[PDB]
């Protein structure tokens, strides 16, 4: 605890700058949209539920993605292959134990080879440049967790499941930093289970106030309260279960008063 | 990679091929680890990924600089700065005569900045063995092959079980303890500080419990009273060789009182007061640090 | 370049051949300019030196975009972004049709904004015209082969002599006056949006001298009151037959009062009062300014 | 054309930070030092002087070299092949005639082949990232020329002079940007030939300051002052012809007052 807790988050703040995906590639990209990513996201949620994989391998695949198509124009078609090898990547860096390319072949059921997937893989390791170990949320929102007394439970799955549901829609979230979002996930869930807030521990730690993550959480708050209407739902399907506490099942503050 | 010329061969095992290499254009001397991508199986090893994408992210004189990656459709060139030979044979050739004090409080000094530097960078090294750490013909030791490295995230999760090179692998690893951080590359450093000084591995153990039982044999049998919380552990049996701890004199005879403190600190069996990298940098052992030379064969 | 599959040659240029391909993997379609180099001969070509270096600053969804350029031992590739036509063939295409006007006005309108572009980051084209002028089949013009393009300095240098085509080559050049700059660009362009229009080149010439003298009896002889300068320059003549200057309604007939007015300021003598890319962004022909998107003929 | 100015100044500002090599290149490099590569870039002034380079190839050639060098060891013996590459592809990319492979393989005088040329040219390349559109002092000199009233070819001539001097010492000027030091080698001119000093309307343009300016002033103030027994003299008696008005010839200040 007492040297590097610090050099660390300090560490990743800087490195979170560093990597970023252009916050506007969709507009660039042909024949993908955000809708058209949303969907290949929730099937990632879906697949690590499927697998088993640490939630923290779910973010690194996302982010692993959206730099891909901020730097490789790909087709609708493509879409899913990227997002296969971007899993595969993210779960040998990430897991103990990842599922062989025999697993992440037959997910795409039938739709590509186990030459293309190894063959995109490849490619995403080329234009990602090796750069792997990419800060996220989960990084961050495991910090900030420490900084809760009590230590409730439900609102860390429910911190989880929304910075969860913000890996879905690349707008807004896309234009924030994920120091920011699990911020605005971190208090919006102390909140919505214990009417508390963002700790000063953790301003003077992130230099964050709930006025300064407003933008973020005032985008969060909307996406919580549509989470039953949103035509993904794998992210609410997977928060129900009870390692998550039902959190999903969960009733959000129809205000704030920030 | 028609610019390398292959000189000698060196570390072949596992993946890497390791040549020693010399650009045909500059000059310059390379290491060359080659690795052997599964075009058709398994891709990319992780190995690979981990190494190479830590490793392109820490900029430090006591970590090998990885100069390029050379990706080819089917190989995978690292290309690394030669660095003349690894502690394990560097510590072969002084047997007769022993690494200098001066040099080995030097080596550690480089190693614990180095292995500071991973840390504060949430990066585990897990391979910490003198083998694995390269020394140059000026006094620098580096830390190399990160192929068992992993980035941690705070708090630590649940890593991969029993990682790290027997002889060196700390007592949480063996007694299969949930998680772990980095002070399972403190106990590591540590043992190679004493088999500097004592010239021979610490804890030579034949297994899991061979291991358990020379690091006991030597530190005492661990209790709740010196590791609150040892008795509770998976791999731990109440059956346990209630031994004694020795007098570290006995344990590293050549070594002073700082010398002594430091390593105690070193080898502490809960992790949670195991000295640091940041720490033990700070220790009074350091107070008069120079940087020697070491006589090569190279 | 294994992650490529070709699809027919395209357009060959110095460098070598211009193949379509597609990224097997994303299904990008795109060119591969492809260079042999000059291995034991010239070397890379300064042609490539300029258009690589110079193309990859350019960045601007009206300058096709080079993606990524493949090194190799033996063979350099170029991948650009595919563009199905080029300004030349569409025109020729336009049979009857003629391209109305809301298009040229946004044709217009791209090629300033990348030509704007290219100025703001010091680069002269140096070889405007429909060839090289690339569409797409989304109602998108990008400027292509910056081959003859080269990085300028403020103040300008006496730069290669004679460059542009000659139906879209500049006064200042023809003149042989010392120095030129962006507004060479600017005539090109004026050039082609009077071509864009009446669906001809708009000076036809087929020597430097026949070229002067169309210039002039369209724009009239130019003289010191309208040029100072002109007079004294290396290759200005007193024996210049003295045109008056046609009344520009007459030089593209259906053309409106507004983009008469651009187009005499893209094509006006004196380089000093030539309109800029970056000001002719503003001027009333495109108030209406679109992005017709037209269907295309492959 | 000025209409184009400050956005060309502003993009090389930009620029010129990015090919900025690693100032501490030197230390970490293995056989060669300073005073080499002070023969080196002395030599390469002859070469331009031979062949009648522009002097912004001599500064391109010198940037490329700094690069390549800031991440390739490089043996003494094996230097000159490095300046030669830069020095042709300096050339292609700035000369309307370029001298021919073989009369680069000449100046290296029996030392190197062509096919070694060659290759060196391509991995040079390959370093560079065909990055080779790099800001150079000329380049900012040159716009800063464009601010005296009234012109004066001497000032001109000088600070170009000075401007080149600092290409032969990495130790100082590796370490100053290309408009810092232009900045002082214009500063210093304009005040050895006119008294006046670095004009408000660079301020204005560039933000520097005389003060902003002192630490390498200071430096380049030495530098012309021990110039006449630098070990190396090519610039020194390349700026004594007439095409430089001969200011090499001036005396510098011997004080500058600030
Ligand atoms: N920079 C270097 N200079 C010289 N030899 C090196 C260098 N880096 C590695 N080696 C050689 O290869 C040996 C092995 O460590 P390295 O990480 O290279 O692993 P490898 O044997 O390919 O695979 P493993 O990860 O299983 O050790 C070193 O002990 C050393 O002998
Ligand atoms: N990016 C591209 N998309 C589509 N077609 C292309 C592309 N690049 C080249 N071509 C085709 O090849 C023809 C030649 O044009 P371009 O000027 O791009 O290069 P080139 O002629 O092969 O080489 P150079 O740059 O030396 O002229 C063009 O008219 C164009 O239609
Ligand atoms: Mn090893
Ligand atoms: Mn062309």
């Amino acid at each position: 605890v007492p040297d590097y807790h610090e050099d660390i988050h300090t560490y990743l703040r800087e490195m979170e700058v560093k990597c970023k995906p252009k916050v506007g590639y969709m507009k660039k990209q042909p024949d993908i949209t955000n809708s058209m990513r949303a969907i290949l996201v929730d099937w990632l949620v879906e697949v690590g539920e499927e697998y088993k994989l640490q939630n923290e391998t779910l973010h690194l695949a996302v982010n692993y993605i959206d730099r891909f198509l901020s730097s490789m124009s790909v087709l609708r078609g493509k879409l899913q292959l990227v997002g296969t090898a971007a899993m595969l990547l993210a779960s040998k860096f990430e897991e103990i134990y990842p599922p062989e390319v025999a697993e992440f072949v037959y997910i795409t059921d039938d739709t590509y080879t186990k030459k293309q997937v190894l063959r995109m893989e490849h490619l995403v390791l080329k234009v990602l440049t090796f750069d792997l170990a990419a800060p996220t949320v989960n990084q961050f929102l495991t910090q900030y967790f420490l900084h809760q007394q009590p230590a409730n439970c439900k609102v860390e799955s429910l911190a989880m499941f929304l910075g969860e549901l913000s890996l879905i829609d690349a707008d807004p979230y896309l234009k924030y930093l994920p120091s920011v979002i699990a911020g605005a996930a971190f208090h919006l869930a102390l909140y919505t289970v214990t009417g508390q807030s963002w700790p000063e521990s953790l301003i003077r730690k992130t230099g964050y106030t709930l006025e300064s993550l407003k933008p973020c959480l005032m985008d969060l708050h909307q996406t919580y309260l549509k989470a039953p209407q949103h035509a993904q739902q794998s992210i609410r399907e997977k928060y129900k279960n009870s390692k998550y506490h039902g959190v999903s099942l969960l009733n959000p503050p129809e205000t704030l008063n920030l | 990679m028609e610019n390398f010329q292959k000189v000698e061969k060196i570390g072949e095992g596992t993946y890497g091929v390791v040549y020693k290499a010399r650009n045909k254009l500059t000059g310059e001397v390379v290491a060359l680890k080659k690795i052997r991508l599964d075009t058709e199986t398994e891709g990319v090893p992780s190995t690979a990924i981990r190494e190479i994408s830590l490793l392109k992210e820490l900029n430090h004189p006591n970590i090998v600089k990885l100069l390029d990656v050379i990706h080819t459709e089917n190989k995978l060139y690292l290309v690394f700065e030669f660095l003349h030979q690894d502690l394990k044979k560097f510590m072969d050739a002084s047997a007769l005569t022993g690494i200098p004090l001066p040099l080995i409080k030097s080596y550690l000094f480089q190693l614990l900045q180095g292995l500071a530097f991973c840390h504060s960078h949430r990066v585990l090294h897990r391979d910490l063995k003198p083998q694995n750490l390269l020394i140059n013909t000026e006094g620098a030791i580096k830390l190399a092959d990160f192929g068992l490295a992993r980035a941690f995230g705070v708090p630590v999760r649940t890593y991969t079980h029993e990682v790290v090179t027997l002889w060196y692998r700390a007592p949480e690893i063996l007694l299969g303890c949930k998680y772990y951080s980095t002070a399972v590359d403190i106990w590591s450093l540590g043992c190679i500080f004493a088999e500097m000084v004592t010239r021979r591995a610490l804890f030579p153990g034949d297994s899991e419990i061979d291991q358990l039982f020379r690091i006991f044999r030597t530190l005492g049998t661990p209790d709740e009273v010196v590791w609150p919380g040892v008795t509770s552990m998976p791999d731990y049996k109440p059956s346990f060789p209630k031994w004694a701890r020795q007098d570290f004199s006995k344990v590293v005879p050549p070594l002073d009182e700082d010398g002594r403190s430091l390593l105690s600190q070193m080898l502490h069996y809960d992790p949670n007061k195991r000295i640091s990298a940041k720490a033990a940098l700070a220790h009074p052992f350091f107070q008069d640090v120079t940087k020697p030379v070491p006589h090569l064969r190279l």
